[PDB]
């Protein structure tokens, strides 16, 4: 899959996603979700090899309801990507690697914060106020870098995200058919409709 | 009597009471006899059903084109060693080109039904054979006890009130084995032989139970109105 | 009553199984005797070809075990056939490894572990077999070194195993009591020898034949059984002093 | 102790003769083989009112063209309907055809010796396997723990068996249609139940050439009931 | 590894350790299933032969299968637990292969299945265990109750207690049940069901726990007070 | 063939006994008295060699083992299995310790090794627990001098001094009225000594007695020079003329 | 490095009549530019009125018609000497081909 | 008591009173013999004719192994084979790593080994056989009897099974009327006579004599059944001794 | 064959007990006595060392008080070196859970995988259980102070106030009469020991027959602190509360 973006503002964390799934030649769909929640509070896009993305989000996805059901207790964002973090960590020096980018996009009940962690394919974690997989980095984090600031509303935060998606559908060779926008806040996640 | 826990220990005396515990399921099991010529050999089966609403017991196995077998006892077991046997006759076709001998055949049983007796957790087979075949040396009987004994016979019998049977083919043996290139007479002394085994019963066209393995025959088993000829 | 079947403690704190084993020692009704000499180690048994059917060149409980390692056994041949074949293989297996000659108090000390197991471990039985190794070690010089069915071994000066242990001990130990030395102060090994079975014939209080006999002895870099003409050789000198 | 695979001085396998008694303490399950098809029927005996009888599941579909009735500890049977649905479809998938009665039957009983020190016991259930293949039509086969297997052209197992096997002898003929041999096995439910015959406790199932395996509605076998009690205040 | 057939008939056609397993149950506090017209409740007996108990801890009688399933039990405590991990975990396996969460009875028939293998496999003993298995199927308004035990046989109940007393409790409902017409609201099944424990509790302060069930995931456990007014309501009317 | 004994031989009687420990327990009893004393500067462990025969060469007997070169074991009860525990312990000490840490395991963690190897026997399908109780007496940077007993449950004790086998509780009481936390090693060594006489029947001598310390470093016995860091073992075993010269300050 | 397969050439050709089918093939085994044998025969009859050819790399031919052969005669013993269909022979040697998915005969089969 | 229950456990006697017991079901076998000669050894045994049945000379009962070991056995037929298919099986190993046929001696050892390893175990019952086996190798003629317990010795003459005392006075006559030795064909004719005088402990029913023999002059070193006019001429002068 | 010397370890009596659970609890009985008594400011942990020498080394011994991690802690009751077997698994299941998640493993978590592998030792295996009784006092952020027991059984269960090994009968009692909810650690510390002196077989309760422990928020602001007592601070809290 191609473009995943996050951005973490004052109050939620903003998951972007491209819709578009091609293979080779034809482009066979064009609202794919490339996305799946963990918990009530807790987000995750993929981008990755065909089949092995869907394989692993459904796999973490199961997982962390399992643990949810078990203990009664929704895990913390942090906990969830340290989990994720060493599954893929694992992968990597398997026989076959699950070759999955994610972004997790969780809102800590606990310390009432927004937080966003960017995990690639070798179970590289890093906690960032905005971040991306593959190329989506390359013309959106200039962009990011200039605008972004801590204390900006959620409306603010879908404001600098179409200017970032605008950049993308102008310089980037590729049409990735827009993107599925979803906010992860204390009230848990929802689906921008309209972007 | 303290010595019949298991198959792992000798009697004082140097018997194994679970193998002569396993021998006396076949003497509950349904009368079949076996007799050959040079020429043919022949397995006679009378079948045993549960009541009148129930059909008659199968008796006689297929083995190969040339070899097969009668049993009296547990049933399963005949299954279980007959399925070995077809395997042994099979795995001889496919890699040598070559039908396993009669001979060959009775010493596999007697090897399997041997490690049974001899280690821990494992019960013996609860079944005797009677195996008939036609090979390069020409017609064959066997007899085989899950005691591992296995032995190459003109005739015999197994199973309840086989005495009877055997004492007849005893007194027969001169006859019968000279019945060659005649499958009918054959089979009738063997009819004849299982005869001297029935008490208050009599065979009639769905209790009989007949095979043949010959010259230029393969083993066929014969139940129902094909047998009614012999009746 | 179960704990005098496997190898569990008694409420006396005892191992039944282990000291019936020891019992099924003094089955063969054999006894052999081991001393030192200064450049050798010379072992002696009882042979008793009872049947006039069996081969005798066959009947033996002394055994070769590596070039420099010889083995008697006091017990069952069978068993004993078991413990020789093991410590032939662990011998040479230990060649292999470490590039030198096992050495025969190691050996001892390896067999004595695998006997300890089957006191500990109730699916193996013990060995109904007391084992008597002797060589020349390259570093210990003459040794005599012996295991029994509960796991045990030391080094001795000599020692005596069988139904008549302690007739031919107490004959040992009062002769080093007067010598008050750890050995026999001889040259030659075939003096040795006839010093081995001097002690035998006063202590048991028998004559014997060169068919009545088994020697084995130990010298540097070889271990080797002396054959009937050599015993006769050794029994015609004890005879003509 | 002794040995779960220990033979007997009379020659028979403990551990079967005993699973044999636990089949007779189970509830009692009838089965007619006609040339128009043959019909299974069980009683449910549920042990108290508040349980819900038609989740008393004792008779199951193993293919369209194979049904199984069971009587004993019917907890035991949940693998060997298990084993049998996967035999019948396995041998679709590798022969393009249905199998054939006898070989799902002989399929169930090479489970049931597989017991020893494989599963630590033999089965506490007795299965009635009824069916109809193209080679041998209409089949009705009586699957033990001993794994053996006769085929009846009639068999009652359970609680009840010897007295409605007395029954089923008197009754049974080569010219029964479907509709007789549903009443037949209605009559001698109700004859060997403690509790009175109705369509709550008792079930019937037929398996027919042309529509298959069905298991019968509570409505369906309720006016069988009353086809009975009226055909036996006839005389 | 250790095969020892520990699980064997007896002459007169019994699994001694089968029905030893139920022997456990018996002992077992008391639980009870009433399910209504749109609702299931779970009653569950505490003994309070253990005060100085910290109640937010202590592991609670009911529990969670899924978001719409919930399983309470009577027997060995130690041995409830590894049925619910495994009932747990097949539940996440279900929605993961088939898209769909577990229906109650197929929860059931999994839980029964694995208590019936643990009565023919080697050196395994049965669980001592017996289950009460409630809920509703996904997309589903009809209340679901099931009934497992340590042979593995499980069946459908309107009504149903497990445990000791559970003779006396079963007696109560089998008069106190109407199948035309159960406890049409969820007050009227909670009543039902903290009446029935009643016969057998003791006190109606801690002793008594309910969990209520309804349609499309909506569970919760009421508390001390609320079941406390259920109590003091019974007893009031009890006085005439 | 295969190991069939996969069940324990070891279980709890109906009065909460584990029956085949409290027998092992009875085999230590039984045993040969063996000893040891803390001083401030040093640890003793003795016992008395019991030659078998006078024919035999107890010195290729060793009861006072070296496990590592600052820790030392003696032991009370069957021969056999301390011979295969010293194995064990000298095993485990460089696989789950010297092969991670690149030195040599503190005595506590050691005996906790040699414990557990124990308990397992006690615990673990078709064996019998050992018959012998352990005295480790070792030294090591952060924890100093220490002496520990290990019993055939596996439960391990520190002592300051302690005595096990035969005429142990006469030892101990004879302990009791000796020991003071100023001891110097040759004060522990003198006492040792004078507890192990009456325990004794025979001979009492220096080829008799079986006697080592764990003391100062003693890079004579190192077998190399040039590293400064590295100055040798701090368990020694007294030599026959050692002990006898202290017979005769008795 | 070894080939685990080769060619021996040859042609099968199937048709089906109305109430008859043939199974012909020609009878020349070669490898590259080498006459093997003038007459090999590559047409076996297996028994239940069925024909069978497998045409390639002959050793992989000889060794799925030799299983297929063994395969009815073990149909027979299981399922009480019931006559293998063309359609049942089809889908058993289906599963027999695809049970070597990962190390193919190289053979076109026609029966 | 109980110590004669399990395999392996040593009564206080220090016996294994299992095998004890595997000795009787040998002794309750019929008689086989076997003859050290000159240049080989013979093989010889009793077959009881049960029944006019049987077919005569069909239910060999020696056994070759490799092909120059024969090997005869009393007791429980069926553990007299187990262990003969052991015996090829290291007679096949050894010669596949050495390329050199087994000696007789290295042979007897692995029987040996195999026999005693079903003494140490509660798991598995002792062999109920009493086996008789050698042949030729380089170093000459061998003939060994290993009995239950696992014990073998090398032996002049050797029987077993029911007749076995009748027999071994018969052997012990032999050696002692001829230290100089026995030659093979004199061997097979003697072997013949002592199945003949050790049938009297079996006379109820009549039996089949069956020999074998392994000899550098008459057999190239090979096993080989005795069959034909050699077997009726010992047959003949064994039914001549009796009368 | 072997089946001969089986116990069979993992079966239920005809009134459904296990036979070794039941027998091992008959061995916890005569170990010395364990308490863990939890208040709103911290948990207790008090234990009686069973008839000690004056030649023991009290102050590097360990007998009854174990540290699992930085915020869970243990009381043991029975075979100390069985006990030892399961802490060592309870340790590495603290640092698994660690790794995994990157935070400390919440109590209850450690305390159900304990008690599922006592759990197995009765269902399968045929060895003998663990005879072993522990006693949890730990913190998470959660449910903050826990206390918890487990027994051979495998079974668990939350406690304000629990005593296992000997006279737990006598010492439940007291305890149960001296309690309350809004009780403070310093309190807790004073019934603890007033219980165990009560209870005690011996004459006298003296330092050197004591372990005692106390986890508490008593750590500089919002952290918790372990304190595994020394024997010279054991005989000054005795002094203190005025048992000697
Ligand atoms: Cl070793
Ligand atoms: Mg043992």
């Amino acid at each position: 899959m191609d473009i995943i973006l996050g951005i973490r503002v004052q109050d939620s964390v903003i998951l972007a996603s491209s819709k578009a799934v091609t293979r080779g030649i034809s482009v066979l769909k064009d609202s794919d979700d490339k996305t799946r929640q963990l918990s009530p509070h807790t987000l995750m896009s993929f981008a990755g090899e065909a089949g092995d993305t869907v394989q692993f989000a459904e796999y973490i996805q199961a997982n962390i309801q399992l643990y949810s059901i078990r203990e009664d207790y929704e895990l913390s964002p942090q906990a969830v990507s340290s989990f994720v973090r060493q599954e893929l960590a694992k992968s990597i020096r398997s026989r076959r690697p699950y070759q999955v980018n994610v972004l997790i996009g969780g809102y800590d009940k606990k310390k009432n914060k927004p937080e966003l962690y960017q995990i690639d394919y070798l179970g590289t974690k890093v906690e960032l106020p905005y971040g991306a997989h593959g190329y989506s980095g390359f013309y959106t984090f200039s962009l990011l870098d200039h605008h972004y600031r801590p204390d900006m509303t959620t409306e603010e935060g879908l404001d600098l995200l179409k200017l970032c998606v605008q950049e993308l559908e102008k310089r980037m060779p590729m049409d990735f058919k827009g993107v599925i926008v979803k906010i992860v806040d204390k009230d848990g996640i929802r689906q921008v409709d309209d972007f | 009597n303290n010595y019949d826990g298991d198959t792992v220990t000798f009697s004082p005396t140097g018997r194994l009471f679970q193998v002569e515990y396993a021998l006396e399921a076949i003497k509950q099991g349904s009368v079949t006899v076996g007799l050959r010529s040079n020429t043919h050999a022949v397995l006679v089966a009378l079948k045993r059903n549960a009541d009148e609403l129930s059909s008659y017991q199968k008796k006689i196995i297929k083995c190969d084109e040339h070899m097969g077998l009668s049993l009296a006892g547990l049933a399963p077991d005949a299954r279980v060693l007959s399925n070995y046997l077809r395997q042994q006759c099979n795995y001889s076709s496919l890699v040598f080109n070559r039908k396993l001998a009669v001979e060959r055949a009775g010493h596999l049983l007697c090897d399997k039904a041997q490690k049974n007796t001899q280690s821990y957790g494992g019960r013996p087979y609860g079944v005797g054979l009677l195996i008939i075949g036609y090979d390069k040396s020409g017609a064959h009987l066997l007899e085989f006890q899950p005691s591992g004994n296995v032995t190459e016979l003109y005739g015999t019998a197994i199973g309840a009130r086989s005495q009877g049977a055997k004492t007849y083919l005893e007194r027969t043996l001169d006859t019968f084995i000279k019945i060659d290139g005649n499958p009918d007479e054959l089979i009738k002394a063997g009819v004849e032989a299982i005869s001297q085994s029935l008490r208050d019963e009599s065979l009639t066209v769905d209790n009989l139970s007949i095979a043949i393995v010959g010259k230029d025959t393969p083993f066929t088993i014969y139940d129902g109105e094909a047998v009614a000829k012999y009746i | 009553g179960y704990d005098r079947h496997i190898t569990i403690f008694s409420p006396e704190g005892r191992l039944y199984q282990v000291e019936y084993a020891f019992k099924a020692t003094n089955q063969t009704n054999i006894n052999s005797l081991a001393v030192r000499g200064k450049d050798c180690t010379v072992v002696i048994s009882q042979k008793k070809v009872p049947d006039k059917l069996l081969d005798p060149t066959t009947v033996s409980y002394i055994f070769c075990i590596s070039r420099t390692i010889g083995m008697v056994v006091n017990g069952p041949i069978p068993d004993a056939r078991n413990a020789a074949l093991r410590a032939k293989a662990e011998a040479a297996e230990f060649r292999y490894k470490y590039g030198y000659d096992m050495p025969c108090d190691v050996l001892a000390k390896r067999m004595a572990n695998l006997s300890q197991i089957y006191t500990q471990r109730a699916y193996m039985r013990p060995l109904g077999v007391i084992l008597t190794f002797v060589s020349v070690d390259e570093e210990l010089g003459p040794s005599i070194y012996k295991t029994d069915p509960a796991g045990y071994y030391v080094g001795y000066k000599a020692t005596a195993t069988g139904p008549k242990q302690q007739e031919i001990t107490t004959n040992l130990e009062n002769h080093f009591k007067k010598s008050k030395i750890d050995h026999i102060n001889e040259e030659s090994w075939e003096k040795v020898v006839e010093f081995a079975i001097t002690h035998m014939i006063d202590a048991l209080g028998t004559e014997f034949s060169k068919n009545d006999l088994e020697v084995g002895v130990a010298t540097k870099d070889k271990f080797f059984t002396l054959s009937a003409e050599n015993i006769e050789e050794r029994l015609v000198a004890i005879a003509e002093q | 102790d002794r040995g779960v695979s220990t033979f007997s001085p009379e020659g028979r396998l403990f551990q079967v003769e005993y699973s044999l008694e636990a089949i007779k303490l189970g509830s009692t399950a009838i089965g007619i083989a006609t040339k128009e098809g043959v019909v299974l029927g069980v009683e449910k005996r549920a042990t108290s009112p508040l349980l819900e009888s038609d989740s008393i599941e004792k008779i199951v579909e193993i293919d369209r063209h194979i049904g199984c009735a069971m009587s004993g500890l019917t907890a035991d049977a949940r693998s060997m309907i298990e084993h049998a649905r996967t035999a019948a479809v396995t041998h679709n998938l590798y022969y393009d055809e249905d199998i054939n009665v006898e070989s799902l039957t002989q399929s169930v009983c090479d489970l049931a010796l597989r017991f020893g020190e494989l599963m630590s016991r033999p089965f506490g259930v007795a299965l009635l396997i009824a069916g109809h293949d193209a080679d041998d039509g209409y089949q009705l086969f009586h699957a033990e723990p001993s794994g053996t297997f006769y085929r009846y052209n009639a068999k009652a197992i359970g609680s009840g068996s010897e007295g409605a096997q007395a029954e089923l002898l008197n009754e049974w003929h080569s010219s029964l249609t479907l509709k007789e041999a549903e009443l037949l096995v209605l009559k001698i439910l109700k004859q060997v139940m403690e509790e009175k015959l109705d369509e709550n406790n008792a079930q019937l199932s037929c398996i027919t050439k042309q529509d298959g395996f069905k298991i019968y509605d509570n409505e369906k076998t309720a006016e069988l009931i009353k086809e009975l009690k009226e055909k036996e205040a006839a005389e | 590894g250790y095969d020892r057939a520990l699980s064997i008939f007896s002459p007169d056609g019994h699994i001694f350790q089968v029905e030893y397993a139920l022997e456990a149950v018996k002992r077992g506090t008391c639980a009870v299933g009433v399910k209504g017209k749109n609702c299931v409740v779970l009653g569950c007996e505490r003994r309070s032969t253990l005060k100085l108990q910290d109640t937010r801890i202590t592991p609670s009688k009911v529990s969670k299968i899924d978001s719409h399933v919930v399983l309470s039990f009577s027997g060995l405590n130690a041995d409830s637990r590894i049925l619910i991990e495994k009932a747990r975990v097949e539940a996440q396996s279900h929605r993961l292969t088939l898209e769909d969460p577990v229906t109650v009875e197929y929860l059931t028939r999994y839980v029964a299945g694995v208590q019936q293998r643990y009565t023919q496999s080697g050196g395994v003993r049965p669980f001592g265990v017996s289950t009460l298995i409630a809920g509703f199927d996904p997309r589903d308004d009809e209340p679901k109750l099931y009934q497992t035990e340590p042979s593995g046989i499980y069946s459908s109940w309107s009504a149903q207690t497990i445990g000791r007393n559970s003779k006396t409790v079963r007696e109560f409902l089998e008069k106190n049940y109407d199948r035309k017409e159960p406890p049409a609201t969820v007050e009227e099944c909670v009543k039902l069901t903290v009446r029935s424990l009643l016969e057998v509790v003791q006190t109606g302060a801690k002793n008594i726990e309910i969990t209520v069930v309804k349609p499309d995931s909506d569970i919760v456990a009421l508390s001390s007070e609320e079941i406390n007014q259920y109590v003091t309501q019974i007893e009031q009317e009890k006085q005439e | 063939m295969t190991d069939r004994y996969s069940f324990s031989l070891t279980t709890f009687s109906p009065s909460g006994k584990l029956g085949q420990i409290d027998y092992a327990l009875t085999a230590v009893k039984q045993g040969v008295t063996s000893l040891g004393i803390k001083a401030t500067n040093g640890v003793v462990i003795a016992t008395e060699k019991k030659s078998s025969s006078p024919l035999a060469m107890s010195e290729t007997l060793s009861k006072v083992s070296l496990l590592t070169p600052d820790i030392g074991a003696v032991y009370s009860g069957m021969g056999p299995d301390y011979r295969v525990l010293v194995d064990k312990s000298r095993k485990v000490a460089h696989t789950s310790y010297k092969r991670i840490y690149g030195e040599y395991p503190p005595t506590k963690l050691l005996v906790s090794e040699v414990a557990k190897i124990m308990q397992e026997a006690t615990q673990s399908g078709g064996v019998r627990p050992f018959g012998v109780s352990l005295l480790i007496a070792g030294h090591d940077e952060f924890n100093g001098f220490s002496l520990y007993q290990v019993d055939p449950s596996g439960s391990y004790f520190p002592w300051k001094a302690t005595a096990i086998g035969k005429g142990s509780v006469a030892a101990k009481t004879f302990l009791e009225k000796r020991w003071n936390d100023e001891l110097e090693l040759e004060d522990a060594i003198h006492i040792a000594l004078l507890t192990l006489k009456e325990s004794v029947e025979g001979e009492f001598n220096g080829d008799t007695i079986e006697l080592a310390i764990i003391g100062d470093e003693n890079p004579d016995l190192l077998g190399y020079t040039g590293i400064p860091t590295d100055k040798g073992p701090r368990f020694r075993k007294l030599t026959s003329q050692e002990i006898n010269d202290r017979l005769e300050a008795l | 490095q070894f080939n685990p397969y080769g060619d021996n050439g040859g042609t099968i050709l199937g048709i089906a009549g109305e109430d008859f089918a043939v199974l012909a093939g020609d009878t020349r085994n070669i490898t590259d530019y080498s006459i093997n044998s003038r007459y090999e025969p590559k047409v076996f009859d297996c028994g239940d009125n069925i024909v069978m050819s497998a045409n390639g790399f002959a050793a992989d031919g000889d060794a799925l018609v030799k299983r297929f052969k063994n395969s009815v005669k073990w149909y027979h013993f299981d399922h009480n000497d019931k006559k293998l269909s063309i359609n049942s022979a089809a889908r058993n040697i289906q599963h027999l081909l695809y049970g070597k998915r990962f190390f193919p005969y190289y053979v076109h089969t026609i029966i | 008591t109980g110590y004669d229950l399990s395999n392996s456990v040593f009564s206080p006697d220090g016996r294994n009173f299992q095998v004890e017991y595997a000795v009787k079901a040998v002794e309750n076998g019929t008689t086989s013999i076997g003859i050290k000669c000159n240049d080989g050894v013979v093989f010889a045994v009793e077959k009881l004719i049960t029944s006019k049945l049987l077919v005569p000379q069909k239910n060999v009962k020696i056994q070759v192994v490799d092909r120059h070991i024969g090997c005869v056995y009393s007791g429980l037929i069926p553990d007299g084979r187990h262990l003969v298919n052991r015996g090829r099986e290291e007679a096949a190993s050894f010669k596949k790593l050495y390329k050199t046929p087994i000696p007789i001696p290295a042979f007897a050892d692995r029987l040996g080994q195999y026999v005693q390893a079903h003494t140490l175990y509660n798991s598995v019952r002792p062999f109920g056989v009493s086996t008789i086996f050698g042949g030729v190798d380089k170093n000459g003629a061998h003939l060994y009897m290993l009995e239950p317990s696992g014990s073998y010795w090398g032996y002049k003459g050797a029987a077993t099974g029911k007749g076995r005392q009748s027999a071994k006075a018969e052997l012990e006559k032999l050696v002692d009327h001829h230290p100089e030795g026995l030659s093979a064909r004199e061997a097979v004719k003697q072997a013949a006579k002592i199945i003949y005088l050790a049938h009297e402990d079996n006379k109820e029913k009549d039996f089949e004599l069956e020999i074998s023999w392994c000899s550098l002059s008459e057999t190239n070193g090979l096993h080989k059944f005795v069959k034909g006019d050699l077997l009726q001429e010992a047959i003949d002068f064994a039914q001549k001794e009796i009368n | 064959g072997s089946r001969r010397y089986d116990s069979r370890t993992t079966i239920f009596s005809p009134e459904g007990r296990l036979y070794q659970v039941e027998y091992a609890l008959e061995s916890i009985s005569h170990a010395g006595t364990a308490i863990g008594i939890m208040a709103s400011d911290g948990i207790v942990l008090a234990a009686e060392r069973k008839v000690t020498s004056t030649l023991l080394e009290q102050d590097t011994s360990t007998e009854k008080l174990y540290k699992l991690n930085d915020k869970i802690a243990v009381a043991v009751a029975g075979l100390t070196a069985d006990a030892e077997i399961l802490i060592n698994t309870a340790r590495i299941h603290a640092q698994n859970y660690l790794k995994t998640y990157n935070e400390d493993i919440p109590v209850e978590i450690l305390v159900r995988r304990l008690s599922d592998i006592k759990q197995g030792y009765t269902q399968h295996g045929g060895l003998r259980p663990f005879g072993v009784s522990f006693i949890y006092a730990g913190y998470d952020d959660r449910y903050g102070y826990q206390l918890y027991t487990s027994n051979p059984s495998g079974n668990y269960t939350g406690w304000k106030a629990i005593s296992v090994g000997a006279n737990t009968s006598a010492a439940q009692t007291l305890l149960q009469m001296d309690y309350k909810d809004d009780m403070k650690v310093d309190d807790a510390i004073e019934l603890a020991l007033k219980t165990l002196s009560k209870t005690t077989d011996s004459s006298a309760l003296t330092y050197d027959r004591l372990e005692f422990a106390t986890i508490r928020k008593g750590a500089n602001d919002g952290e918790v602190y372990q304190k595994i007592f020394k024997p010279q601070e054991i005989k000054d809290i005795l002094v203190k509360t005025g048992i000697t």
